[PDB]
């Protein structure tokens, strides 16, 4: 999961 | 656009992005992922072209976060460009490279592409 | 990276592009188009990512620069995102993304795509 | 997907896709601009990977318009890269680039590049 | 273009395309991987705008390639988007989409963006 | 204004 | 042509 | 290593 996202 | 764009900004995700437009084209600010912890926070820089206009048109702009905090190092870098529209429902439409450092042998597979749209609401 | 970035950067065209990569992941400088006049000059800010390495990896970064200087605004912004490697022939390999401002009916037609490989040579 | 893909798909702006799904990862059918007049059709080609699932993955797909049929010839080409995904609403999401034929020094101008998600209604 | 397309091309890796550009705007193939074994062997299929000119333009193209035969299944997809130059060094200059099949989680992560230029050497 | 739009 | 460019 | 590439 990337922090972009998560 | 300016005052504008100055605020809150949220996408369908969850992300928030906080920015301030400087009077002379800059874009400095920050970017929260999903969760919102403290430091899920990484630093935004960016510019927009202010003319921007007597026909309706979108305010263009871009802006970077590298994924390096206190927290985390994602060894990657995001870039966003698309416009800013104001009124009623002022949104910001983009489309954004997320770029991974890799080895030479995998720099294809380093950029991924998709878009995100940001509202007030 | 960081030392290693900070520099004068070329593409295939004649562009120039002036950094300096601060200690904390700022980018800062200048962009000049062809011809090299005083003015073809913009101003560039972007983010790198460094842990960057024990493996050889590119350093993720990305930058933007919004197409309006005193003698030209051309209602548009760019963002360059990829990576760098350095070493005997350091290099910057980018992706980048040039959005137009437009009316919301010629939105489909604001974002072009394309590529770009800086040397110092 | 195949007998989930076949059939009449529509954009957010009206367009309209019609594909039959082969046995073999065929993907043929016609696409239709807004106005929907007799041709404002182009014909698409394309493949789909199908396995494609233990996990609810989606479908990888893509097709390829050349814009030129007997009343329009706009020497370009957009090709779509995507998944499917079935379901009560199922969907297709989508990124495109578009290219024009230019000249060598327009070739920075080139392609556009967007995104489109079909669904069945 | 067509009779100038049909034939072997090569990328800067190895990886060898054959095409036969029809008549009537379509494109049919086989793109095949490094190692050049039996079968990395995959189908492409594909579009080109013929009017293509009286400048120099080149002939705007785009074909697919779904990551499945009788070795592999990659759950992917390939588009490639450019055009086509004639010429003593001819060749097709084009940026792609490789799209793989992901869950709805992980629709973020799933196009990455390149580029390659074929050549007939 | 292009055919994959109008 | 755009700065970008020229 | 994708068929792409390998």
């Amino acid at each position: 999961c990337h922090p972009q996202f998560c | 656009a300016e005052a504008g764009i100055t605020g809150t900004w949220y996408n369908q995700l969850g992300s928030t992005f906080i920015v301030t437009a400087g009077a002379d084209g800059a874009l400095t600010g920050t970017y929260e992922s999903a969760v919102g912890n403290a430091e899920s926070r990484y630093v935004l820089t960016g510019r927009y072209d202010s003319a921007p206009a007597t026909d309706g048109s979108g305010t263009a702009l871009g802006w970077t976060v590298a994924w390096k905090n206190n927290y985390r190092n994602a060894h990657s870098a995001t870039t966003w460009s698309g416009q800013y529209v104001g009124g009623a429902e002022a949104r910001i439409n983009t489309q954004w490279l997320l770029t991974s450092g890799t080895t030479e042998a995998n720099a294809w597979k380093s950029t991924l592409v998709g878009h995100d749209t940001f509202t007030k609401v």
